[PDB]
């Protein structure tokens, strides 16, 4: 899906310069793609994160979704960013609100699916009732129908 | 002979024992590793429990 693209973008620059100087590690000899699952534990062991092997099983799992043992840059990124959100910065929370202030264009301290859809459009981008629901929802924690402000930063933190 | 045929007891007692130790030691990681697999169920089972339990709240 596109959050490993997103990731791409989201990354920061200096985590990827490691990123390779570590990823050069994985061949075992002779290697152009055959990396395995059964490493993944001790690949996520080696990037400085400390993983368990429950999580690493499930990212077996969770992540593979190609299946064939392989992850792509864009993959990793992402597998990077949907556990440890290394995304793109969350500007913040209070530049976030002024840009909430605009979000809520009726001055409502809460982005509603009426200011969700007024804001899209604002986009550009068409609203499917799953497109401002999805969002509502990812946003709208206390699931008032509607994004409330700190619903909206732990929603658009590390958003771009 | 019987010292020696001993020492064979006993090499051949650790060849079956070391890999039997080793049956033994497959045999525990297997349960480690289902007993973790049915905790990570457990741990699924039970956050999905509190997820609708919390939702049933």
């Amino acid at each position: 899906d596109d959050i490993y693209k997103a990731a791409v973008e989201q990354l920061t620059e200096e985590q990827k310069n490691e990123f390779k100087a570590a990823f050069d590690i994985f061949v075992l000899g002779a290697e152009d793609g055959c990396i395995s699952t059964k490493e993944l534990g001790k690949v996520m062991r080696m990037l400085g994160q400390n993983p368990t092997p429950e999580e690493l099983q499930e990212m077996i799992d969770e992540v593979d979704e190609d299946g064939s043992g392989t992850v792509d840059f864009d993959e990793f990124l992402v597998m990077m960013v949907r556990c440890m959100k290394d995304d793109s910065k969350g500007k913040s929370e209070e530049e976030l609100s002024d840009l909430f202030r605009m979000f809520d264009k009726n001055a409502d301290g809460y982005i509603d699916l009426d200011e969700l859809k007024i804001m899209l459009q604002a986009t550009g981008e068409t609203i499917t009732e799953d497109d401002i629901e999805e969002l509502m929802k990812d946003g709208d924690k206390n699931n008032d129908g509607r994004i409330d402000y700190d619903e909206f930063l732990e929603f658009m933190k590390g958003v771009e | 002979e019987e010292a020696e045929k001993a020492a064979d007891e006993s090499e051949r007692g650790m060849k079956v024992i070391e890999s039997r130790a080793q049956k033994d030691e497959e045999k525990m990681e297997i349960q480690e590793i289902q007993l973790k697999e049915a905790k990570h169920i457990a741990e699924d089972a039970d956050r999905k429990y509190e997820e609708v339990a919390r939702k049933l709240v």
